[PDB]
């Protein structure tokens, strides 16, 4: 959010300018300040219209966030920290299992309306076992990747 | 009884103590998630029957 | 330093364009020259967060290496004026916009250090080319030599990166509305955290490369320190122990799969039954596509 | 602007005068050059398959909040589909539903121009739901 | 996986040759609503 304004001459205003203080811009209208843009807008004030310049120079300056030549890829995670991991996923992935039995059992025999409003308790449904599945997948594939490529990279 | 992981021997008189490390639990769970998800596949399939 | 009193330099976006803005205000005919400004910024602990700075009149003879000059009564001025306004804003160093180090620097660093000891260097870019940081931060320590060398004033590298706070977040993310980035998941971000890292690798050993091929011939005195660690690089690689971490590694691998393995099938499962919501939400349309 | 404009003007099927240009055109972080840059197509490729040069135009001009590439990708179609103005009502259909107030307006402008001269109700029928879009 | 996604997509088709730019005439009386709120808003600030 950021506006700018210019002051208008109230006094030419009441003196028959009141529909001569109308510059010629654009317009994309505003209102929650129509507090006093109403008489700000249409008396005090007006809007003026923001821009910006984007340089190839400063694009290609804060494009930069990360210094990856001793990152990823020239490192992984320690490999009993990373046990330790997945023992715990893959356990919630039982104990969310279960209640997805008892889930596909009930959504049958109910009517759309009654199981919208079900939020209550949401460990019961599909959304926990993707938001586990792309967490675990993900590292362990590259989990994954890490060990093989250093293996050839560092040979 | 399970109470220290060893093997007798006869004939020499040895009681050789292998070392055994613990069963890991990342396949006993996994053992029963691909359990739980038959039970699952199955109710899924009376819902199949209703539809079509 | 030896001293736990410096190790992470954090740069907000604004310093970057600050200096880049900077790098233009000179630019006439004064431009490919060094330009010099003093860092603004706060710390207590391992960290030197900078976040403000402001060109420094300075100049510097193109062929001497003792005829430089820097208004320290401009500075003497200013960090009042800015204090003036933001307190918690002391000297914590000096910016040097590149393209790498000079003889010169060092002087500099005891002119700057006349304020704040600790004051460190930030070597900033005015081309993006490197694939790492642009931001290599240096301090001014001096140390003793087995050659038997007098005692010198040489540089030390920290390590370094960028930061940011709510407002730079902020403003950054509304400029590269342009250059999406977002477009890209998490499983292929990393991906290209590995294949980048690579680039980086391959271009810092070969700087070694050249440097190794540039003793050996077209002269230049060796240096005995370089080679020495040079060494230890070639006595860590992982070679040794070879037929055991083979049937070591293989196992892990083992285990990775068993847990894709079931993950993927998960993944299957519940998105067939998300194949079969749709099948029975459609034959119940289809009963009230007809009707009247 | 007033550049801008004269260069497009100047196009009749001569082709690659400014054409040619357009890896550079766009390329310029400039709004009038990639505008421009998009124009001298629109009028040396008038009654032909430009396809390509408004398709680039659409994942790009909704990241360039400058409309310069929004509304002109779009009134693009107005000028290459005047040949058979019974074309436009098919492939502006996708374009009008999207969000993003500027791509409406180009489409709308796309079809005022070449299915003004059938006066065809396929394009009505798609006109009036969007006389009654919010934005003003 | 990526199998039953792609024939999954033919549902999801029928509804849209269902109208998903339905209801204008609500759409429309908000219209009307935001002409008599933003005059409301006028008249809490009593300002011309």
């Amino acid at each position: 959010v950021i506006d700018a304004f210019r002051l208008i001459n109230a006094n030419m205003m009441v003196l028959g300018h009141e529909p001569r203080q109308t510059t010629s811009n654009l317009g994309h209208l505003n209102k929650p300040s129509i507090q006093a843009l109403i008489h700000g807008l249409n008396r005090h004030y007006y809007s003026i219209t923001i821009n910006y310049r984007k340089n190839e120079l400063e694009q290609k300056m804060l494009l930069n966030l990360h210094k990856k030549s001793w990152m990823e890829g020239l490192t992984l995670q320690d490999y009993s920290e990373h046990c330790k991991h997945n023992e715990s996923v893959v356990k919630e992935m039982l104990e969310l299992a279960k209640n997805y039995n008892k889930a596909v059992e009930e959504e049958d025999k109910m009517t759309p309306e009654q199981l919208a409003i079900k939020n209550v308790g949401k460990q019961d449904p599909k959304r926990h076992l993707e938001e586990h599945v792309d967490v675990l997948m993900t590292s362990n594939i590259v989990q994954c990747l890490a060990a093989m490529l250093d293996t050839v990279v560092f040979k | 009884d399970k109470k220290f992981h060893g093997i007798l021997d006869q004939g020499e008189g040895v009681l050789i103590i292998f070392d055994e490390p613990p069963v890991d639990k990342t396949y006993e769970a996994a053992l029963e998630t691909i359990q739980n998800m038959s039970k699952v596949v199955d109710s899924l399939y009376n819902k199949a029957k209703k539809l079509t | 330093m030896p001293e736990l009193a410096v190790q992470k330099v954090v740069v907000h976006p604004l310093v970057l364009l600050s200096v880049v803005d900077h790098f233009n205000r000179i630019g006439k005919v004064g431009n490919q020259k060094r330009v010099v400004g003093v860092l603004l910024g706060s710390w207590q602990k391992k960290v030197l967060d900078v976040s403000n700075s402001f060109a420094v009149p300075f100049d510097e003879d193109d062929k001497d290496d003792s005829v430089w000059f820097l208004d320290h009564d401009y500075l003497e001025n200013m960090y009042g004026m800015f204090k003036k306004v933001n307190a918690r804003e002391r000297i914590v160093g000096w910016y040097h916009t590149g393209p790498k180090l000079h003889k010169n620097d060092i002087a500099i660093n005891e002119l700057m250090k006349r304020y704040c000891p600790n004051s460190v260097l930030v070597i900033i870019d005015v081309k993006p080319k490197d694939l790492g940081l642009p931001t290599e931060a240096y301090i001014s320590v001096e140390e003793v030599h087995d050659d038997g060398t007098p005692t010198s004033k040489t540089f030390e590298h920290v390590t370094s990166e960028i930061g940011a706070e709510e407002a730079e977040e902020v403003g950054v993310e509304h400029l590269l509305r342009d250059i999406k980035d977002t477009t890209v998941g998490t499983l292929s971000q990393r991906i290209t955290n590995q294949v980048h890292g690579l680039k980086g690798l391959n271009s810092k050993l070969l700087d070694i490369r050249s440097y190794l091929e540039k003793v050996a011939t077209g002269k230049l005195p060796i240096n005995h320190q370089i080679i020495y660690q040079l060494q230890d690089v070639f006595n860590l690689l992982p070679d040794v122990s070879l037929q055991e971490f083979v049937k070591a590694f293989y196992l892990k691998t083992n285990d990775q799969m068993v847990v894709v393995y079931l993950a993927s099938l998960i993944r299957s499962v519940v998105a067939l039954h998300n194949l079969i919501n749709n099948k029975i939400a459609n034959r119940d349309a289809e009963k009230k596509e007809g009707q009247e | 602007r007033g550049l801008a404009v004269g260069i497009a003007l100047v196009m009749y099927g001569r082709m690659e005068e400014a054409d040619a240009l357009i890896e550079s055109l766009c390329r310029d972080k400039d709004p009038i050059l990639r505008r421009s840059g998009m124009y001298t197509v629109a009028m040396a490729y008038c009654g032909s398959g430009n396809n390509k040069a408004i398709r680039r135009l659409l994942h790009v001009a909704v990241s360039d909040v400058n409309d310069d590439v929004r509304r002109a990708a779009v009134e693009s179609l107005g000028f290459i589909l005047f040949r058979t103005p019974e074309q436009c009502p098919s492939v502006v259909s996708l374009l009008s539903e999207s969000y993003n107030p500027h791509v409406r307006y180009g489409a709308a402008m796309a079809l005022g121009i070449c299915c003004a001269g059938t006066g065809n109700k396929e394009a009505i029928n798609l006109l009036e739901p969007m006389t009654n879009d919010p934005v003003n | 996986h990526n199998m039953s996604v792609k024939a999954m997509r033919f549902p999801p088709k029928s509804y849209n040759k269902d109208l998903e730019s339905a209801e204008e005439r609500r759409e429309r009386e908000q219209q009307d609503l935001e002409f008599a709120k933003e005059m409301a808003e006028d008249d809490d600030d009593s300002f011309p």
